[PDB]
RNA sequence: AGGGCCAUCGCUCAACGGAUAAAAGCUACCCCGGG
RNA sequence: AACAGUGGUAGGAGAGCGUUCUAAGGGCUGUGAAGCCAGACCGGAAGGACUGGUGGAGCGCUUAGAAGUGAGAAUGCCGGU
RNA sequence: UAUCCUUGGGAGUCAGACUGCGAGUGAUAAGAUCCGUAGUCGAAAGGGAAACAGCCCAGACCGCCAGCUAAGGUCCCAAAG
RNA sequence: GGAACGAGGUAGAUGAAGAGGUCUGGAAAGGCCCGCCAUAGGAGGUAACAGCCCUGUAGUCAAAACUUCGUUCUCUCCUGAGUGGAUCCUGAGUACGGCGGAACACGUGAAAUUCCGUCGGAAUCCGGGAGGACCAUCUCCCAAGGCUAAAUACUCCCUAGUGACCGAUAGUGAACCAGUACCGUGAGGGAAAGGUGAAAAGCACCCCGGAAGGGGAGUGAAAGAGAUCCUGAAACCGUGUGCCUACAAGUAGUCAGAGCCCGUUAACGGGUGAUGGCGUGCCUUUUGUAGAAUGAACCGGCGAGUUACGAUCUCGUGCAAGGUUAAGCAGAAGAUGCGGAGCCGCAGCGAAAGCGAGUCUGAAUAGGGCGCAUGAGUACGUGGUCGUAGACCCGAAACCAGGUGA
C-alpha cells in the first residue's frame, strides 16, 4: 500500500486492509468460472424422435419407425438443450475475490495511480501520447470514478485499452490486462463497496 | 459441439493393416479379419517363446547323447557322473558347442569314467 | 494470478466415469450394471391427529444472553434485530439451559420455571 | 358435531407375511414373446 | 533403502492418452499449412514424432474449461464394390 | 502369525456343474434327483491321463539359446536306463 | 370534434489516413525496414493473411408523399357541500326447500362452497349475508344490472443483431428450379443431388478415327485443372517385377531355420521362405463350446448413460452458533451492486393441551422410551447413486378419437 502517484507530466497510501491483503488463489479460480460462464449464451437446440417431420408407420430388421435414431436423418437421442450456465456465489466470496485481485498487483509493481485524469478533448492522439508517457505497451485499464466522456471517446479505438467506471470493476477486467491506471479519486470508491 | 471424428480411425486401423503385412490371402486388407490374426498372433508368440526355452534344451540333449555314445556311455551316466565326478557346471548349450570336437569333449567323459569306477 | 496457469485446487475438480466406451476403462460393455437387473410403513398404524393451531415461540439458550453487553430493555424486537433470534414467531421463550451472568431486563411471552429463577438471581427483571 | 387417546367386538383373509369390497369357461383359422 | 507382492469375469477404487470448440501468450506457415501416401524411429500401454512424395491454404504448442467424446458385432440404416 | 469389528458410500449374485465320503426318491436303474462336508471349474492358463470345462501335479509382472525338481516317465514316433 | 409542434419508420447523402521502401512470388493483403489517421482497428470484398485498396463503420445531417407516437391550441361537455328525520324504494319463480347430477386439491363424506336440470318457495333496514355440519355470542360486508386500461402469454411475419450452434449421412423434409421426382383410386407418404480457375483465357491449328475418345501444339502458376472439374482414402479390378510353388493334408499363424535378393529414421537390419515343433476363428449367452445354439459378404460414414428439478453422500472453498438471499429494479441479453419476504441450523418429548436439559409412561419422587449431558452447521462447486419426467438405445400384438375408400 504504498505505490507512487502519476500526473501525465509529472508516493501516497490506500488500504492496507484493502489492497494489501494476502491473496487466496482457490478463490481466484472459482470466481473466474463463475464470469466467464455466464458470457457464454447456451442457444443450441437440436431435434429429437419425436420433433422430426417424419412417419409414424412402420415400414415393412424390425425397425418400427423410419425416423429411429439408428438411421440416417433424424436422430440425437439427447442433444444439447437450452439451458443456464450461470450459478451464484455466496456475497462474501464475490467479496473476497475483487480484493485478491487488486492486491496481487501491488506486490508485482503494476498498479499505476494518477490524479484524475483530465483530457482535453476526445482525441486519440493525445491519449496514445498519455500511454507512451507511463509505457503501458499491450492491454491495460483505465478505471475513473464519474464516467468522463472525453476519456471513454478517446480509449476505445485503441486495441490493447478499455475504459470503464468505478462502480462496475470486476474479476476478467482487471485478471486479463496486467497494467491499469487508476484516478486517485477512484481508490476511495472501490473501498466503500467492499 | 458436434466432433465428427472421422480423422482418427484412419490412423487406428492402419497401425493394425501394418501389423499383418504379410499374411496370406484377405487377411492383410480386412480390417475386420486381420484384427483377428494380430490378436491371435501375440497370443501365439508368448507361447512360442516360452517353447523356445523347452526346445533347445530338448535339442542340446540329443547331440550330447550321440556324442558319449561313441565311449560307451549313454547321456544319464554322464550328466549323473560329471554332477559328482568334479565341478563342472556346463551348460547344455554350453557344452554343445564344445561337442563338436573330439578331445575337449572326450576329456570330460574319461574324467566321469574315472568317477564311475 | 496471471490467466495462463490456472491451477485449480486439488481434488475440487473430478472427470466424469464415462461409462460403456470400451472395455479397457471398466463399466465397458454392460455398462455397470450387470446382466438382467407388504412394506412396513403400511403395517403402521396412523398416530392420533394433528392440532390446527399449535404455537411455538422462540427459545434461546440461557446461554445466549452470555455474550450480551448489558442487560437492559431486552426486548424480543432488539432480539431479533442482532439476530439472536432468527425469526421472530408467536412469543419469545427462554430455556433455563446453561448459565447465566449479569443482570439484563428480559421481555418474553413464557418462561422455564428454571429459566425464572436464573434470571432473578443474577438481578434480571421477568417481564411477560 | 366429529376425531384423538385407553378397555373391548366383527376375518375360514383356510390360496394362513393377508393384490381390490366385487369377479366363470370360451375359441383356433387363432394376434403375439418363447422349446 | 531393505523385505513382501503382482491369474482373473461380474463389480469397487485410482492414474492416464486422444478428438472438436472457447479464453489467455507464443509461433509456425506459399522457400509450402491441414489432409493423403510410404518408412527399418521413440514411449510400460491408449499413442507420439522425423525425413520423402503428392497437395495449394490454413494450423499447432502450454495451462485451463465445456462436451452431440473414442466403434467390429443391433436377422443396424445409407452409399460403394 | 495380522487379521476382524463399528458407522458411512457403491455394488454384483439368488435354477450352478462334476470328481472323493454314509442316505432319501428310484429298481441302493440312470452324465437320474435331492441333501448335507471338501475340492476344483465358474473366474485358471502350463505339465500328465492319445484327444478331454470338473480327475492327478501346480498357480502365468515381463525378458534370457540358465539350473533343480513335481505328477508322469526312459526301444522307436518322442526328451530320458 | 380539427389544425399546429416535435420525435420516429418506410429510399438515402456525407465520411479520416501509405502506389512507403525492398524480398520471395502466377499474383502481396506476408517477411524485412519505415510512416500515418482514429468519436472510424465492427464487418465484407480484392490474384495469398488489409486500418490506410474499394464497398463501408463511427459520427453528424436528410423525405416532397405516407404513416406511428407524443406536446399544444381549437373543439366538446360540465354544480358541490351541509342539515335534518315524517313516508317510500335499494335490481323476485329471485335468496333458500326437496330430488337428481356435476365442478371445487376434496372420490357424498362430518361436510359447507359453486353450477346445472327437476320440483316448491321468501324476507326486504327494527333489514340481509358470511365467518367449513348446527345453535347463541361477535366482527366484517350489501347479493340477485352493466362497463374498464396498465403489469402478463405466444409469434406466420418485419428490420437490427448475436452465438464455448451445425458445415453437405450434418443443419429444416428441402443450401442445388422440394413438398418437387416418384409411390397410392384416395386420405397420405416422400427422396437423391453443393465446389474448374484470379478470369473462360473453356483448347485455333495438325494428326488417327464414321463420330466419340485420343496424341501433339496453345492458354494457364498447375491439363496429373478439360466440364459430375478442388483434395482424393479403403473395398474391388489390373499390368510390370525381386523370392518361393506340380508326392503335397494345413483356423493359414507363430518360434526354430538354410538358401538366394536387396541396403535402412544403422539398427542384435530389410523381403521371401524348402523343412521341423506347437496350434479346435471372433463377439454374445450359458452349469458349460470347436458346435449342428445366435450374429456378421466386404469396405467406408453414421449409431447407445444426457439434461432439468428434487433427495442424500464424499471431497474442495467461504464464514462460522449463524450462515444465506428470491422475485424485481439500475446494468454491454454480462459481471457487479440492492433487495431482509423467506429457508436451514442453534434443544427435545408428547396424540395434543403442554412442559422443558429434560419429557413422555405411570399411585409413583419407581423402572423403562427418547433426549441432552459429550454441541457445527450452512452456502456454493465437482463427483457417486436414487427419484419423477419418452430417462440407455432398439424392438410387438392390440386400444381410442378424427378422417379416406364399392
Amino acid at each position: 500500500p504504498k505505490v507512487a502517484l502519476y500526473n501525465q507530466n509529472g508516493d501516497i497510501e490506500l488500504n492496507a486492509s484493502v489492497f494489501g491483503i494476502e491473496p487466496n488463489e482457490s478463490v481466484v479460480f472459482d470466481a473466474i468460472l463463475m464470469q466467464r460462464a455466464s458470457l457464454r449464451q447456451g442457444t443450441h437446440k437440436v431435434k429429437n424422435r419425436s420433433e422430426v417431420r417424419g412417419g409414424g408407420r412402420k415400414p415393412w430388421a424390425r425397425q418400427g419407425s423410419i425416423r429411429s435414431p439408428q438411421w440416417r436423418g433424424g436422430g440425437v437421442v439427447f442433444g444439447p438443450t437450452p439451458r443456464s450456465y450461470s450459478y451464484k456465489l455466496p456475497k462474501k466470496v464475490r467479496r473476497l475475490a475483487i480484493k485478491s485481485v487488486l492486491s496481487s498487483k501491488v506486490i508485482d509493481n503494476n498498479i499505476i495511480v494518477l490524479e484524475d485524469l483530465t483530457l482535453d478533448t476526445a482525441k486519440t492522439k493525445e491519449m496514445a501520447a498519455i500511454l507512451k508517457g507511463l509505457s503501458v505497451e499491450k492491454k491495460a485499464l483505465i478505471v475513473t470514478a464519474d464516467a468522463n466522456e472525453a476519456v471513454a471517446l478517446s480509449a476505445r479505438n485503441i486495441p490493447g485499452v478499455t475504459v470503464v467506471e468505478a462502480n462496475g470493476i470486476n474479476v476478467l477486467d482487471v485478471v486479463n490486462h496486467e497494467k491499469l491506471l487508476i484516478t486517485k479519486a477512484a481508490v476511495e470508491k472501490v473501498e466503500e463497496v467492499l | 459441439p458436434r466432433v465428427k471424428g472421422g480423422t482418427v480411425t484412419r490412423k487406428r486401423r492402419k497401425k493394425v493393416l501394418k501389423l499383418a503385412k504379410g499374411y496370406f490371402g484377405s487377411k492383410h486388407t480386412l480390417y475386420k479379419v486381420a484384427n483377428q490374426q494380430v490378436m491371435k498372433s501375440g497370443n501365439y508368440a508368448f507361447r512360442d517363446r516360452r517353447q523356445k526355452k523347452r526346445d533347445f534344451r530338448k535339442l542340446w540333449i540329443t547331440r550330447i547323447n550321440a556324442a558319449a555314445r561313441m565311449n560307451g556311455l549313454s547321456y544319464s551316466r554322464l550328466m549323473h557322473g560329471l554332477k559328482l565326478s568334479g565341478i563342472e557346471v556346463n551348460r547344455k548349450m554350453l557344452a554343445d558347442l564344445a561337442v563338436n570336437d573330439l578331445t575337449a569333449f572326450n576329456q570330460l567323459a574319461d574324467a566321469a569314467k574315472a568317477q564311475l569306477n | 494470478m496471471k490467466l495462463h496457469e490456472l491451477k485449480p485446487s486439488e481434488g475440487s475438480r473430478k472427470t466424469r466415469n464415462r461409462v460403456g466406451r470400451g472395455i479397457g476403462s471398466g463399466n465397458g460393455k454392460t455398462a455397470g450394471k450387470g446382466h438382467k437387473g407388504m412394506p412396513l410403513f403400511q403395517r403402521l398404524p396412523k398416530r392420533g391427529f394433528t392440532n390446527i393451531n399449535r404455537k411455538e415461540y422462540a427459545v434461546v439458550n440461557l446461554d445466549k444472553l452470555n455474550g450480551f453487553a448489558e442487560g437492559t430493555e431486552v426486548t424480543p424486537e432488539l432480539l431479533l434485530e442482532t439476530g439472536v433470534i432468527s425469526k421472530l414467531n408467536a412469543g419469545v421463550k427462554i430455556l433455563g439451559n446453561g448459565k447465566l451472568e449479569k443482570k439484563l431486563t428480559v421481555k418474553a411471552n413464557k418462561f422455564s420455571a428454571s429459566a425464572k429463577e436464573a434470571v432473578e438471581a443474577a438481578g434480571g427483571t421477568a417481564e411477560v
